[PDB]
């Protein structure tokens, strides 16, 4: 989620 | 030489091997076959490798944090997988590669045949003739999207499965298109899903992800050293499409072309051409 979820 | 022996006429047989290895991390199974032409009427050696297995589109719907960016959310989307196969080794060369040639068809069939005495031939189909000694065959589906041949040299080849053409509700979108995929939500209770167009709009390279079928020959000279490295890459381009929706003027969408590049997981394989083994290194 590349730390954005 | 060992296990999955098959005759394919005098003199002559395929050595079968195969690897699975997997990257949780990245998102990609390699499921690889390895076969071993074994003919003494040609005077090198050749490894047949078939590339399948899976890539994730690590496709993500998110909320955007931070002040101005209350009602802007992100999709991330692959634009392109990426499958590729490199040696360094002087000793080795690729001889082949399937598909040869850009392909835009939905799905892609297609058949590497091999006659005795070293002679390879490749066709855009499958089923075409029992003329070969032995064949080996690619399938996979590509809807929305176009298969490229990145690069090809005697040491490396790769591949592009790239974003092209999508069905729409209000028709035909390129993949260029920065509305493509972006819809007004329904409630300004929407959630970050709700800006985007619903899974039954989003073709399965966009939804779930792809599974890859490649081929590409290595070929080796009878007498050089018995070893030759080669990497395996399976991966992909994201995309990002924000979508805004503003007070009076609606949603407003802008992409970000190429965001994450070359998010691949590679895998170092070593053939060793005297025992006819492959093994996974490192």
């Amino acid at each position: 989620d590349y730390d954005y979820g | 030489a060992n296990t999955n022996i098959e005759n394919i006429g005098d003199g002559a047989e395929v050595i079968k091997r195969t690897e699975d290895v997997s990257s949780k991390k990245w998102g990609v199974t390699q499921n690889v076959q390895f076969d071993f032409v074994k003919d003494k009427k040609y005077n090198k050696d050749a490894l047949i490798v078939k590339m399948q297995g899976f890539i994730n589109s690590r496709t993500s719907f998110s909320d955007v944090k931070g002040s101005g960016y209350e009602l802007t959310k992100r999709m991330i989307w692959p634009f392109q997988y990426n499958i590729g196969l490199t040696t360094k080794d002087p000793n080795v060369s690729l001889i082949n590669y399937l598909p040869k040639n850009k392909i835009e068809t939905t799905d892609v069939g297609q058949t590497l045949g091999y006659n005795i005495g070293g002679n390879f031939q490749s066709a855009p189909s499958i089923g075409g003739n029992g003329s070969f000694n032995y064949s080996k065959t690619i399938s996979y589906t590509q809807k929305s999207y176009v298969s490229e041949v990145d690069k090809q040299n005697s040491k490396s080849v790769k591949w592009g499965v790239k974003a092209n053409e999508f069905v729409t509700p209000d028709g035909k979108k390129s993949a260029h298109d920065r509305y493509l995929f972006v819809q007004s939500p329904n409630g300004p209770t929407g959630s970050a899903r709700e800006y985007f167009a619903p899974d039954n709009q989003l073709p399965p390279l966009v939804q779930s992800g792809f599974n890859p079928s490649f081929i590409t020959t290595l070929s080796h000279e009878k007498g050089s050293s018995d070893t030759s490295e080669f990497e395996i890459s399976y991966g992909r381009n994201l995309d990002i499409t924000y979508a805004t929706l503003f007070p009076r003027t609606g949603i407003y969408a802008e992409r970000k072309h190429n965001a994450f590049v070359n998010r691949n997981f590679v895998v170092r394989y070593e053939v060793n051409w005297k025992t006819h083994e492959i093994k996974v290194k490192g």
